[PDB]
């Protein structure tokens, strides 16, 4: 469009009149204080990242053997024939083994 | 008493998707807080790029 | 950014402004008394660690 063509140009005329302000010997230097302190930002977030991937390697370590626990009760249950009670501890289970599969998922995803 | 019986089959039903949604619960903060380090991760990213020191 | 480089430009006459009012012979020796108390800081922090691998 005209109105591009008229925008590239006064666009460009200014972002000319910026660059001839640059002293090289002032902005060379102030160049590398940013990119070391851009490099201090990062790092806490990438850490705050890793502090994640340990955390969810203990959740699922709580819930493979909570779920042990569940189905150990089960088979009480049914030696003491209470198969109304050894359904509810199954529902327990299930419960325990669909979240524990997000973990693995997440944590290699990590 | 055949009121009972059924009040007494809901009040167990009700307690079972308790017990499902608090660990439900867990799993669900523990992915609000990695997705959330995520973002604020790929936003300082963007910024730096946006800065482009080693350009100038 | 055409403000990302307004602000180099300006953020890096300041910072130049300060590094003439730096002294070499008042400063340099500053320096070094920073030095030596940031070690003393430290110490105190690590011996705070041993304490408890020792419990």
């Amino acid at each position: 469009g005209l109105f591009d063509r008229l925008g590239r140009v006064v666009r460009a005329n200014l972002n000319d009149l910026v660059s001839k302000a640059e002293d090289p010997e002032k902005v060379l230097e102030q160049a590398v204080i940013d990119m070391q302190e851009d490099l201090v930002q990062l790092r806490q977030a990438v850490a705050r990242t890793i502090a994640e991937e340990k955390r969810t390697e203990q959740r699922l370590n709580q819930d493979t053997q909570e779920a042990k626990k569940w189905e150990d009760r089960a088979k009480l249950a049914l030696t003491n024939g209470e198969e109304n009670l050894a359904r509810e501890a199954l529902a327990r289970k299930k419960s325990l083994t669909d979240t524990a599969a997000a973990y693995q998922t997440q944590l290699a995803q990590q | 008493r055949t009121m009972s019986e059924n009040l007494r089959r809901n009040l167990a039903a009700l307690e079972a998707k308790i017990s499902e949604a608090k660990t439900k619960k867990n799993m669900l903060q523990a992915r609000a807080k990695a997705a959330k380090a995520n973002a604020e991760l790929q936003q300082t990213l963007a910024a730096a790029a946006a800065a482009a020191a080693a350009a100038a």
